[PDB]
């Protein structure tokens, strides 16, 4: 996945 | 440009987070935590093994039937 941190 | 956009809540304090860094649950939109609940979720969660969706309701990977967890980077920003 993409990072959880925007 | 752009003052703001439109005023998203962290989920556990309700505080604005909209475009700031804060922490997005992959498989629920509205599940969103600041780093300073995030920390507090990390630090709970830690002796467990693994740190999963601060909601506490185990959110899967998207695509998966397992609950995402935290990556040792994605700590070390938020904990930083
Ligand atoms: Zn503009
Ligand atoms: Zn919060
Ligand atoms: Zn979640």
């Amino acid at each position: 996945r993409p990072s959880v941190i925007t | 440009s752009l003052a703001t956009s439109a005023p998203l809540c962290c989920t556990l304090c309700h505080e604005r987070l909209e475009d700031t860094h804060f922490v997005q649950c992959p498989s629920v939109p509205s599940h969103k935590f600041c780093f300073p609940c995030s920390r507090q979720s990390i630090k709970q969660q830690g002796a467990s093994g693994e740190v999963y969706c601060p909601s506490g309701e185990k959110c899967p990977l998207v695509g998966s039937n397992v609950p995402w967890a935290f990556m040792q980077g994605e700590i070390a920003t938020i904990l930083a």
